[PDB]
């Protein structure tokens, strides 16, 4: 939930927890919608494939069930907006947001005590970062060259 | 060159915190911290919107990952540990217990007044219960005192049980019941704010301070004689050096890269 | 397909998705000919030699 | 880097865990532990899976495994082992039994209030019979008491049989039944949570507490003067340790590979 | 650049292929992979055919190598081994056994309702074979069920013979078959989808499922107390190790001397 | 089109329209970047940027 | 429709060193140019007074 | 709010040598491009000298 009210979407599944105890980013701590609130008698937190949300009380068998984490996602991720912080929201080209159980419906599975590295591959923005420093050098050479002839056709013409 | 200038900002942050964690590797109670990091990206009416290069590389914030350190044993009575949930309340001046702060390493001992207290000098805060009674009667914490002489008898030896009362025998073969150690607790540990002497103090992104006992409720355990090392690991921290030099040699590249640019105009 | 409705012949192979699913162009989008719709159903996309989508 | 990586987690965990047992190889009890892992791959609908590799080494689970373990003989008639499938049964307050963990050490004594208590002062939960009725007629577990008085005739001499039933003769000559160890056994044994001190507790996923007799149904005996030690083997467990740290190097060797990689392209 | 950046590819893409599995060296059911590449020759109408440098090479497959693994002994009559070729039936949902996936791994236990289930939880399917009859009743897979009591009597022991026919003696001395587990094996393996957990999935490369029972026909056996380790050598991943990165490095010296033409007529 | 935070599909605004002309030769430059039309520039042509 | 406010953070200007320098380059031919029309006029007057 | 005294402590200095290096760079990138202002006007002024 962004502080506008609107709702951003994120890879990043680096959360924490609030001085009220709802699970909201380790960043900016924007709440996660629905909000799942961790009560303070929970001793152990566990969060399921499926994304049900459950707690441990000390003196009480069976985990205790506190909430159910949901998903959304994209015909066209690509199209989405990048807004900073590791959030993304939902533009015309992105398509209509479609929301339900992560696990169901083709949507992924929450793997609770794991994070997301990011795709970057730094061999190739390195060797593509050489390249395009190439093709910048190529457009100098030009422009260096038609500012020399218009020199000489100044000092001949 | 600012996004390269953030890329090594970014990348030299992660070392300042890996450098942090590996230096405290032998600090009693310590809590290693993660280096979090978040993007860049800012347009305004006038900017394109199809092309959105990234404005860099924001560290976000550098956590305090609270997970359960290691236990080292000493044979020592006054050492003192909280084994799951809970942290130690520990007041600077005697007088005021209201000022006090959480910490969780326990090298407890006893000054000239026979008041437990820290390496620091400073004074543990317990409850008090009545000799004869059973749970604690006020919950107010007050610092524990273990008198030398009570009857009389001289003080002999000194133990905790689980559930935190500190019991000592005297001379006359008399068992007193002193008091219990005070466990605090708080609805979000990141949210603590860092003082010095591997010591927290509550704030509004931690909620309030939660007295307790324990074995009780959500709070763990009291073993005295043992002590926690710091919640590191030595394998990883070494492993997140060699990363964390990779992004920062790579992002100086691209740095490099800029200026040639750069240069490369200014020979026209 | 060209905005105008005339067909127009292209070298360029980045493509991608849009709301709709249907394989576009990676610059301004424009459909290619004939349609080719990606199902919700479809984890995996496979084109062969022949053109099979 | 990243599938490297995982592999010297993977690999950490292995000898973590091999680490663990042989340091619990004296400990009543106990049963060793067995990590197990699991592969990694997720390909995306625009990613060509005939050009991808994995995703490195996830852990699945760290096991328990509970084959019985060897026997010591003690001569002590407080000792008790069950010979078979169960679990005494031992609650940490006497008022409240219902509140009760899972223990197979069997090292028992008598407190001052003649309650037959484990080492850490918790309370065994046994079942309730008649001295003049045979099975047992309330079945709630309660905790066994061994009068010193009875009558009067003062405690002698106390032997269990394998029935479980704790029988006391006195002064008096007067045989008295005072009750039988309750024997707790769950569906699943894999799913009891790990408390401390070697003792499980019932868990979503094992089960509920199903409360027997000794040598009743496909319970197990109960043997008085034995004790059970770790269930590991040390030839394995030093075998496995040789295995955890090669497969630990050849990891670290595949990370230090990939890193020289990267070193040779910032030279460019 | 294309050609040597198509090199840095390909070496890349060794280097993790060979990375994904030394971290599985531990994995039980893991079967290796091995990176496969192919040419690149385009020529058109108006290319010259005499001189036929090529684009490079191309990624061709990463192939699922899929010969049997060396077996670990545990004892264990839960633990499960398919000695020869196929695959055990695994369903994630008891209910619907149609949507199930193929596995190696023979990690098996009770659930809490005594399903014969993976360590995900997941059940394991078989044939339904009437207690008094011989051969598979009813071919269609179902979820394997080791009842507690069958009468009555309570369940002792478990053990599969060379057939894969669970047998489960009781308290009364009745031996009951419970059925059967199920062997699938595909006329293709290399085809097969990988999912996470060491688990695939039929595809239409595969062909289809082909349901039978263990030690008939061209499917194997099945050996209770034992588990397939990964079917990967060590010394021969190392050395794959060092072949792969002087191809890298050979490579990027191409990419380097491309560059450094490129810079020679921009300085003339 | 404009965008709108807390509303996808951004907002129409407006429709732009250009002209052309036969002879645009004939247009007479008056200055600060601007034509107007004459008469042998020919009748003005207006419509949606991109067809006929 | 307004911005945020980001803490510890300083918006860097907008200038782009490559635009500016290159219409440097060509500002500088395009003034030199126009010098050459005018020497050329003068050299044409001094040639008329020179001759009529 | 006043600090602690510390014993047998000292206070380095807070500078940041990566920060100071990679600013030293982009300031001198920002002087050699003032420079070139200053040396295109000078061609330009001597220019018109000999031509006006």
């Amino acid at each position: 939930t962004l502080p506008d009210g609107n709702i951003g979407y994120t890879r990043n599944g680096q959360f924490t927890l609030n001085g009220e105890g709802t699970l909201v980013t380790s960043g900016s701590g924007y709440p996660v919608e629905p909000e799942i609130v961790i009560p303070e008698d929970a001793i152990s937190i566990t969060v399921g494939t499926d994304g049900e949300v459950s707690v441990r009380v000390r003196g009480q068998q069976d985990n205790q069930v506190v909430g159910q984490l949901t998903i959304t996602d994209f015909v066209n991720p690509g199209g989405l907006e990048p807004i900073g912080q590791n959030l993304y929201l939902p533009t015309g080209a992105s398509g209509d947001p479609q929301e339900g159980v992560p696990g169901l419906d083709g949507l992924g599975e929450i793997r609770q005590s794991m994070l997301e590295a990011s795709n970057v591959n730094v061999t190739e923005e390195l060797v593509n970062m050489i390249e395009a420093q190439r093709v910048y050098e190529m457009n100098s050479k030009v422009i260096s060259s038609v500012d020399k002839m218009m020199s000489f056709v100044n000092q001949q013409l | 060159s600012y996004v390269s200038l953030s890329g090594l900002s970014a990348a030299q942050l992660d070392l300042n915190t890996t450098s942090n964690n590996i230096a405290n590797a032998n600090t009693y109670g310590f809590k290693e911290s993660r280096a979090e990091f978040a993007d860049v990206y800012s347009n305004s009416l006038f900017t394109n919107a199809k092309t959105t290069p990234g404005g860099g590389a924001q560290a976000s914030q550098v956590a305090q990952q609270f997970h359960e350190g290691s236990s080292i044993y000493t044979n020592n009575p006054m050492d003192l540990r909280v084994s799951g949930t809970g942290f130690f309340a520990v007041a600077k001046e005697r007088l005021t217990p209201q000022q006090n702060e959480l910490t969780r390493n326990g090298a407890f001992h006893l000054n000239k007044e026979n008041y437990m207290v820290t390496a620091n000098d400073e004074f543990l805060l317990g409850y008090q219960v009545d000799p004869s009674s059973g749970e604690v009667s006020s919950y107010e914490p007050q610092p524990i005192n273990i008198p030398a002489e009570f009857g009389t008898g001289f003080l002999t030896k000194v133990d905790f049980d689980e559930n935190g009362s500190v019991m000592g025998t005297y001379s006359n073969g008399e068992n007193v019941t002193l008091g219990r150690v005070a466990l605090v607790r708080v609805p979000n540990e990141q949210g603590l704010d860092k003082k010095g002497g591997t010591q927290w103090d509550s704030t509004q992104f931690s909620g309030d301070k939660i007295w307790g006992e324990s074995n009780k409720g959500s709070f763990g355990t009291i073993n005295n004689g043992m002590l926690e090392q710091s919640n590191i690991d030595m394998t990883q921290e070494l492993v997140d050096l060699i990363s964390a030099q990779r992004n920062f040699q790579a992002n100086s590249r691209s740095l490099e890269v800029h200026n040639q640019l750069q240069q490369n105009i200014l020979q026209i």
